[PDB]
RNA sequence: GUUACUAAACAGGCCAGGCCGACAAGAAAAAAAAAAAAAAAAAAA
RNA sequence: UUCGUUGACUGUGUUUACCACGGGGAAUUAGAACAGAAUAUCAAGAAAAA
RNA sequence: AUAUAACGGAAGGUACGCCGGGGAAGGUCAGAUAAUAUUGGGAGUUCUAAUCCUCGGAUUGUAUCACUCCGGCUCAUUACUCCCUUGUUAUUGAACAAGAU
């Protein structure tokens, strides 16, 4: 219950097929950011491990990033010693079968601007890492703030009634009216 | 679904609700021997399977088939 | 491994008749 | 250096093993039909395999098991099955009856059903069953002409060929 | 010592024909099923150690004390036993014959052993003890008065005198405290059985209240709080309503990414009987 | 370390040679298989017509009078049992899962590196401890041999009982030691 | 509350979800305590309510709030149970509701919320503050649904090795009439709602048996045969 | 009435081809006990 | 029970599931009949006044 | 009892060869790889873009590696601001000169 640092999971070294990636079966939410990816692809284990150090290197040791996805898929290569037809090769390299819609990393700190809305989100480690992996990604934040606390809309309000204030004013000098 | 109670409650002794199959069993005799006839409500739909159930129960009146066999 | 029958329809409605392609009994 | 299997051509296995129903719902039988093929060499871990082979059906009324725990018929009739709710299994029945026509409105007599114990079982066998031995029923268009020659001679042959004479029935009643 | 830091015992090697070695003879189904029959192991073939000091002469000397106690002291703990397991509620004195008018049966026992056709000489030569379960079990419970001093005699070195006089009044005594002494609840094994299984009590429907005394109206009122009659009805029925949604996660969410959704296996086995205590009517 | 039970032979050595020497070998199965009159051939015989007719007559007459009299302990012992079940049907069921224990009920073991306290029966309600100096000073004399006897085979069966109560560190031994020994 | 009236307009007797979908406007069916009835919504509307957050995928209040749709003479209060949204866009396909009716437990995971976060002595520190449960499940049987929960993480000092705000701090947020409570499985003293701890400091916990390796799949929700083998590590 | 057969590739790997005249065929009969304790005898009939 | 026993029989009858054929042989029926021999198991034991 | 376990039941060479029949440097693919920029990292006193090295992804592309009857000479044809020659005054870590992209 209390905080915790989970062990990776492991790679599995046997022999499978190539496959088809499924598709996710809704969408993933995670409070703070996350990127997310956008079309399907298998991301291999030294892609996540360049993206993991990147957005460590921005971010500062300060903050903490979470793995959302493990390279675990084996695939296997031949050789070029050996001949067509003389089996499947040996596993080359693992990889995460990531689907449209999953999330590969995320933060869990959410935005302390709550009042200051127009202060869209620093995806700065996010925009270092995407232009290298093989998947299109789209950039989320999502903080738990509802419309029904914004402080816009009250400051809104604010303005109005002070508007209405003032041409209410303005009418009483010149008194043009009743 | 939302039902009313009332819905299983048979108004003859030889029509009766199994509600393992959720069908309307319909008790008759052939031949000499007691049958049963069920009506699914995964074929009929929630009405007309006691629907169909009590159609067959006086299809057996009219043919005489409701009468215990006597030795 | 079993085959799903396949239950909505791409175009009209499937229709199968005897013979091969030709003008026939309309 | 790679190991070829085997089971590799041209050394593959010829024959499959077929497991399963052999016989519809509702098909007339006679005593020796198989009604399932089954085999008693068992997966080393059965519960986490997921092909249709693995999990057998189970006898009932008027059924045997074979040595090779095929489910094979004991009487004249016609196939049913049922859903043991219990056990999760399948179990093959044989209502027995003579040879007659089959009529729409007969079929419901074979429906797939569910039951809990093998006495429900039994007595909805018992009650979807057209008639007794004892006292027998009016048959609707029963056959009367002689059955079928054997395989060897003929596997075509013709059933009631209207040109060969009457016989008796006088072995679908057993 | 007594608190040690025990080791599990090596499970022992059970024999096999040396046969089928490509099939799986370990189905989990349970015997006798029709198709799913069980291969056997015979006999002869279950690996045993030789006999020593160890597992034959202790046998013997255990052999030994129960020929002093006399054979008569166990037929008689084995018919108490089965007489009493079937005997558990007032039934009308039975005569052995149809004519005696004064002689009693002594238990249903008599009813037991008359529709079994049970043998005679077959109650002498399982009270002779010529299996090592048997004798195993003589050592631990062999004291006449087992059922109400269980194992505590095992080592007592004037025990046969139970055997020799525990009689009449001392064994209704034996009896009586046996009764409440014994087990009353749900076995849970694995292992096959084939005899009546023993009583599991029944358990009532309604559970007890706490009440306590209020001042300001002088009277006894619950202690547990009010809630709303439909929390009360959730806490006490159960879920209410046919379906409901799964229980909420009691634990952080994960960082990594699971498939929860998916089953354990393919295909779930059967449902599992409920084996507790059935309710009272 | 786990350790496994065992018992050496050193702590034992008594019965290892008591059941060694051939004389209380052959003492001990005689007792076991007594009498040892021979039963091969016809005419063994250890009785007498008259002799087994007086002993059937004896054996008939002394059931017969067992079952009258125990019969009534047997209906008494049933209605007790019916009362019994019927008072732990009639508790609530917060208290069922204690009425069901039995008395030798303790929690499971931890094999770590209502149940106030360990059930023991007190020694003095046991038969023989109650009744002990009565029933000596009433046996026979082959009773009392029959006793001596039944003493000393109950303590070459268990020499340590006292010495596994004071001392039972002495009977655990590691996997490692204890696995490595022939039989 | 956080109820919201809606108007909608029938699902006609020969359309089809992709019709009404293409229609601009998302199928949705209202079920549970009476008759099965359809309804379409404006697709932009009720997007606005799903994806109420400007960078955000579906927002927990959907889920959460009171539904008062409008249909001809009709009135369904209701909440949404079943949302099939896509993965990606913020696109709403299908929507199933559960009319809510007062006297009947219904089981609303309502939403958390931390909007001072700016006032944590914990954050203000340089630690890392968490929003561990984005909802805490409970059962409402008032005729309104509880609002998002506020936590207060204003007196969220750091003490090593973690500091927690938990379910029992929150329990003075429910109705004073007692229409709403915590799900009774939860043990409002140890279930945390927030956390403020050090990072690279946590201690190491292996992955859960409960674990399922998502890359071990089938397009059939099933694992994969390879799970089943004994050098599986996973 | 009624959804069940079905492993092609030098694809990803398995194989021990054997036992029993009987506690291994086998009539009738019998058959494996929660926790804890005792015993350290691999023990249901 | 520490219980018997040898049907792990001798023959007549061309009918039967499966199907390229062969090996009715991954291993089907009481072909429910007939001619011999053998082994195990029976059933019944109802009626206890005032 | 018997061998058929190849389980419907074990000598080699021919570049001296012969007869009958049939044919693999392309066409295609794009793994390494080539071009272009781009992302991350490392060099360049200081400096991510004067300039150099390397990594991932993207698009384009086929020099090298993984369907017939070598090299040189002679004569050549086409592409690429391309090896020298041009853009006074692009940028330069461009004083000039010699240079670099
Ligand atoms: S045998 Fe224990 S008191 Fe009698």
């Amino acid at each position: 219950m209390p905080p915790f640092r989970f062990k990776a999971p492991q790679e599995v070294r046997i022999k499978v097929p190539i496959g088809r990636i499924p598709p996710a079966v809704g969408p993933e939410i995670r409070l703070g950011k996350s990127i997310v990816a956008v079309a399907p692809h298998r991301v291999t284990a030294e892609q996540l491990e360049d993206a993991r150090r990147v957005l460590r290197r921005v971010l500062g040791r300060s903050k903490e990033v979470h793995q959302n996805v493990h390279a675990t898929y084996a695939v296997t290569r031949k050789p070029e010693g050996t001949k067509m037809g003389q089996g499947k090769g040996s596993i080359d390299r693992f990889v995460a079968r990531v689907p449209a819609g999953r999330i590969l990393f995320h933060i869990p700190q959410i935005n302390p601007f709550h009042p200051f809305p127009e202060v869209e989100p620093n995806f700065a480690a996010f925009k270092a890492i995407a232009p290298r992996l093989p998947v299109p990604v789209v950039f989320r934040e999502q903080n738990n703030f509802f419309q029904m606390h914004s402080v816009k809309d009250l400051i809104r309000k604010r303005q109005a009634e002070e508007r209405e204030n003032r041409e209410k004013t303005a009418r009483d000098k010149l008194g043009g009216f009743h | 679904v939302s039902i009313h109670p009332s819905y299983f409650e048979s108004p003859h002794p030889f029509v009766i609700w199994e509600p393992l199959n959720e069908a309307w069993e319909v008790y008759f005799y052939e031949n000499l021997k007691k049958s049963a006839k069920p009506f699914p409500v995964k074929k009929f739909g929630i009405a007309r399977a006691k629907r169909e159930a009590l159609l067959f129960l006086e299809q057996m009146k009219l043919e005489g088939k409701l009468e215990k066999p006597t030795f | 491994l079993q085959i799903y029958p396949q239950r909505r329809v791409i175009g009209h409605r499937i229709e199968i008749f005897r013979g091969k392609h030709r003008r026939r009994r309309m | 250096s790679y190991r070829r299997p085997s089971r590799a051509s041209p050394t593959g296995q010829a024959r499959k093993p077929h497991v399963g129903v052999r016989r519809l719902a509702a098909e007339y039988v006679w005593p020796g039909v198989v009604l399932v093929k089954q085999r008693k060499v068992i997966a080393f871990n059965v519960e986490t395999k997921r092909r249709n082979r693995h999990f057998k059906l189970y006898p009932g009324e008027n059924v045997k098991v074979s040595k090779v725990t095929n489910l094979v018929a004991l009487c004249h009739g016609r196939v049913k099955f049922t859903h043991d709710v219990s056990r999760d299994v399948l179990v093959v029945n044989v209502l027995p009856e003579r040879r007659e026509e089959l009529l729409r409105e007969d079929l419901w007599r074979y429906r797939t059903e569910h039951v809990r114990s093998m006495e429900e079982n039994r007595h909805i066998c018992f009650l979807r069953r057209k008639a007794v031995r004892m006292f027998g029923k009016e048959l609707v268009n029963p056959p009367t002409k002689p059955p079928l020659r054997p395989f060897y001679f003929t596997k075509y042959d013709s059933w009631e060929n209207p040109a060969l004479p009457d016989v008796p029935q006088l072995d679908d009643d057993m | 010592p007594f608190k040690i830091f025990k080791a599990s015992p090596p499970p022992a090697p059970t024999g096999r024909k040396p046969t089928g070695y490509r099939g799986n003879h370990w189905h989990k189904k349970v015997l006798y099923d029709p198709v799913y029959p069980t291969t056997k192991v015979p006999a002869a073939l279950v690996p045993r150690y030789p006999i020593d000091w160890r597992n034959g002469g202790r046998a013997l000397l255990i052999a030994a004390l129960s020929k002093l106690e006399g054979a008569s002291a166990l037929q008689r703990r084995i018919f108490l036993r089965e007489n009493s397991r079937e005997s558990q509620v007032p039934q009308t004195p039975l005569s052995p014959f149809q004519t005696g008018s004064s002689a009693s049966g002594g238990g249903a026992y008599l009813v037991s052993s008359l529709g079994r056709k049970r043998s005679y000489v077959g109650r002498i030569a399982v009270s002779l003890m010529p299996r090592h379960r048997q004798i195993a079990d003589y050592q631990r419970v062999g004291g006449f008065c087992s059922p109400r001093c269980f194992s505590e005699c095992s080592k007592e070195l004037r025990r046969c005198l139970c055997a020799w006089r525990c009689t009449g009044f001392h064994e209704h005594v034996v009896q009586m405290d046996g009764m409440l002494g014994e087990y009353k609840g749900e076995v849970k094994t694995e292992k096959p059985l084939f005899s009546v299984l023993r009583r599991q009590a029944r358990r009532n429907a309604d559970p007890s209240e706490g009440v306590a005394f209020c001042a300001e109206s002088a009277k006894f009122k619950s202690v547990r709080r009010a809630q709303h009659p439909a929390f009360e009805a959730f806490d006490r029925q159960g879920p209410d309503g046919p379906s409901q949604k799964p229980a909420p996660r009691k634990e952080p969410p994960l960082p990594f990414y699971s498939a929860s959704h998916v089953p354990n296996v393919p295909r779930p086995p059967p449902p599992q009987p409920y084996t507790g205590p059935l309710k009272v009517r | 370390t786990r350790y496994l039970p065992f018992v050496p032979t050193s702590l034992v050595h008594e019965t290892t040679s008591f059941l060694h020497d051939a004389t209380k070998l052959r003492a001990l199965l005689a007792l076991i298989f007594s009498p040892c009159k021979p039963e091969a051939s016809v005419a063994d015989e250890l009785a007498s017509p008259a002799a087994r007719l007086e002993f059937q007559q004896e054996k008939e007459r002394y059931h017969a009078i067992r079952d009258q009299h125990t019969d009534c302990y047997r209906r008494h012992e049933s209605a007790a049992a019916a009362s019994m079940w019927r008072a732990i049907e009639a508790l609530p069921s917060d208290l069922y899962e204690e009425a069901v224990q039995s008395v030798t009920f303790a929690p499971p073991y931890e094999n770590e590196p209502f149940y106030h306290e360990r059930f023991a029966f007190p020694r003095a309600l046991m038969f023989h401890e109650m009744y002990g100096e009565q029933i000596f000073q009433s046996l026979s004399q082959l009773e009392r041999r029959k006793l001596q006897v039944f003493m000393n085979l109950m303590h070459v069966r268990y020499p340590h009982a006292e010495l596994k109560r004071d001392k039972p560190a002495l009977f655990w031994l590691p996997e490692r030691q204890v696995l490595s020994r022939q039989r | 509350s956080s109820a919201v009236d809606v108007a909608c307009k029938p699902w006609k007797r020969f359309v089809r979800k992709e019709d009404i979908q293409r229609a601009g406007y998302v199928p949705c069916i209202v079920e549970k305590y009476g008759i099965e009835r359809r309804l379409a919504i404006h697709r932009d509307t009720l997007e606005a309510l799903a994806f109420d957050e400007q960078h955000g995928h579906l927002s927990y209040l959907f889920q959460a709030r009171l539904f008062r749709l409008r249909i001809g003479n009709w009135i369904e209060e209701c909440i949404p149970t079943f949302v099939q949204a896509d993965p990606v866009a913020r696109r709403l396909y299908f929507v199933k509701f559960e009319r809510h009716v007062a006297g009947k437990i219904s089981e609303v995971d309502i939403p958390t919320t931390m909007v001072g976060l700016l006032a944590c002595p914990a954050y203000q520190r340089g630690y890392h503050v968490e929003l561990v449960m984005p909802t805490i499940r409970c059962q409402c049987v008032g005729a309104e649904i509880p609002p998002p929960f506020f936590v207060d993480v204003s007196r969220l000092h750091y003490s090593p090795p973690y500091t927690a705000i938990t379910l029992q701090d929150l329990q003075h947020l429910l109705p004073a009439d007692g229409s709403a409570r915590f799900h009774p499985s939860y043990d409002a003293a140890t279930q945390e709602v927030a956390w403020a701890y050090e990072v690279g400091s946590l201690p190491d916990a292996p992955l859960p048996a409960d674990y399922v390796d998502p890359n071990f799949v089938d397009r059939k929700g099933q694992k994969m045969d390879v799970c089943f083998r004994n050098h599986f590590p996973n």
